[PDB]
């Protein structure tokens, strides 16, 4: 059934699974019209589909043309998400198809179940984990490719860079979720932490800086301080 | 009028006939039910005084044969049987009538309740849902499961209602996943009505039969089928006007007949609130919404 803290090591076992996050599929800016009414303007979005074991990110860019002339876009966005995940699954060789797909928001369950009826053996699951994948658009290279897209496009990333050469997938996921949580809580400060030292750079083929092991320990503590700092600023503690 | 004689009543029992109930005491001089209206199906049903476990009963139509009830002390239940010797049967009934050993099916000038609960119910369709071809009548009880319940166990003792499943490939056309899930018209009109039931009369008949098995036997899978068949219509944006009007009448009489005290267990809060207040047909069931709001406003 649902995925939570009791069955967390299951994420890193050898059954292929994907997280699906739809929080950046339908994105808008709200503004005033010349008549002083309010209107939305859609901007490009993305489906965040992640294999937590390998780091493979299937970033399906959602171009604003897909909303043209459509109604009830926040509902359509869930179904378009399920449509695209189902298309991705069908495009993968059998031995690469997931055994489970975990949706980060429970409103994605029925859309995805309905689109995956052809795959009765793939489990569609919710989770009680609150994951910070909404912050994916705070990663500059992902935000850039989304905003520059002129048409529907799928781009493939490893969201863990080369970390798996040195650490386990459990530890890599822990790092990723800590970085994203910090980018979500105070983006300016998080990016300042990540980029305050010009001698540590982001390789062309990577998403995050090329930190040594000791430097990741420092970075990771600064991120926890920031999350604790903002927690204090928020609740006045 | 027709008659269902009883050989005897050796055990104390509450006997139902259609929407009526009456008590027979152990070894009371009871020999059956007379004045049964020709033209409708009927159900004769039983709840033993010493073990309310297993309500059970028989769906029959007197036009199809001469039927009687006889207690079996081995299997421990009142059994329906057919008498083929028509002169034996007529002779028996006449003696019991002459001795006034039969309770009379009530004839009421101002009530059309049973007709309105069985309008579309046919014995021939009951016998395809309840499979036992060597009898012209159909046994149902509290415990019998449905084919759908059996997929999620004895196949001979099952209720073979039409399977309805909203997250199934039958319900959802490739490429219309959102459309078909949010608006079930395709599943209702093409798959079920044109494809499986052939007409809305047969659809309503199964819906009505399911309700009555839910109410009279507490049959849980029957209640599930009745609610699924309501929800499929209410969740369809395109339903012929005559079906919506008739559905409102069907449901009105069903809610009207429901024992007030059983509504907690025979009515699904989610389905009813969805159907009356959120669904495409939320404004198309005026009679049903009015009786529900006045009779069971707690459920809503
Ligand atoms: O089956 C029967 C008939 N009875 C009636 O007609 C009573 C119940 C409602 C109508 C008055 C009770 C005796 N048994």
């Amino acid at each position: 059934g649902a995925m939570n803290s009791s069955n967390y090591a299951e994420l890193f076992n050898n059954d292929i699974k994907l997280f699906v996050d739809d929080t950046n599929v339908y994105r808008v800016t709200v503004h005033k019209t010349f008549e002083g009414n309010v209107a939305t303007k859609a901007i490009n979005g993305c489906i965040f589909t992640l294999n937590p074991k390998t780091g493979h990110l299937f970033l399906k860019i959602i171009h604003t043309s897909v909303w043209a002339g459509q109604k009830r876009l926040s509902q359509l966005a869930k179904w378009k998400t399920a449509e695209e995940v189902s298309a991705l699954v069908r495009s993968l060789p059998k031995e690469e198809q997931p055994k489970q797909i975990i949706v980060t928001r429970k409103a994605m369950l029925d859309p995805l179940e309905v689109h995956m009826l052809d795959f009765p053996n793939i489990a569609i699951r919710p989770t009680e984990l609150r994951l910070p994948f909404s912050a994916a658009m705070s990663i500059d290279k992902l935000s850039d490719v989304v905003m520059k897209a002129t048409e529907p496009q799928m781009v493939l990333f490893n969201i863990y860079d080369d970390w798996l050469d040195r650490i386990s997938s459990y530890t890599a996921f822990s790092r990723l979720t800590l970085l994203l949580r910090a980018l979500k809580t105070n983006e300016e400060s998080a990016k300042m932490i990540l980029l305050s030292d010009p001698t540590i750079t982001i390789k062309s083929y990577h998403l995050w800086p090329s930190f040594t092991d000791e430097q990741w320990i420092t970075i990771e503590s600064q991120m926890r301080d920031l999350i604790l700092t903002e927690y204090g600023r928020k609740y006045n503690v | 009028m027709n008659t269902v004689p009883f050989t005897s009543a050796p055990i104390e029992v509450t006997i139902g006939i259609d929407q009526y109930s009456f008590n027979v005491k152990e070894n009371q001089p009871f020999h059956g039910i007379k004045d049964i209206p020709i033209g409708h199906v009927h159900v004769i049903h039983f709840q033993h005084a010493d073990n309310s476990s297993m309500r059970y009963g028989y769906w029959f139509d007197c036009r199809m044969g001469n039927f009687y009830i006889q207690y079996d002390p081995k299997d421990g239940l009142y059994k329906m049987m057919e008498e083929r010797d028509g002169a034996k049967f007529e002779n028996i009934v006449h003696n019991f009538k002459e001795r006034q050993m039969m309770v009379s099916y009530p004839k009421i000038d101002e009530d059309d309740t049973w007709y309105n609960l069985t309008e579309f119910v046919q014995m021939d369709k009951i016998r395809k849902i309840v499979r036992k071809d060597e009898n012209q009548f159909s046994y149902v009880d509290s415990s019998m499961t449905t084919v759908q319940e059996n997929e999620l166990s004895d196949p001979a003792h099952s209720l073979n209602y039409t399977v309805i499943n909203f997250k199934s490939r039958e319900a959802i056309r490739p490429g219309h996943e959102m459309e078909d899930f949010l608006d079930k018209s395709y599943y209702l009109n093409t798959v079920m009505l044109q494809g499986i039931f052939k007409n809305s009369s047969n659809y309503f008949g199964e819906l009505q039969f399911a309700f009555l098995n839910a109410m009279f036997f507490g049959n849980y899978g029957s209640s599930l089928q009745w609610h699924a068949m309501i929800e499929l219509i209410c969740s369809s944006a395109t339903v012929p006007k005559h079906m919506l009007d008739k559905l409102d009448e069907i449901l009105y009489y069903q809610i009207k007949t429901l024992p007030e005290q059983y509504s907690d267990i025979l009515l699904n809060e989610r389905v009813w609130n969805i159907c009356l207040y959120s669904s495409f047909q939320k404004n198309s069931l005026h009679n049903t919404e009015k009786i529900m709001e006045n009779k069971y406003p707690e459920l809503l």
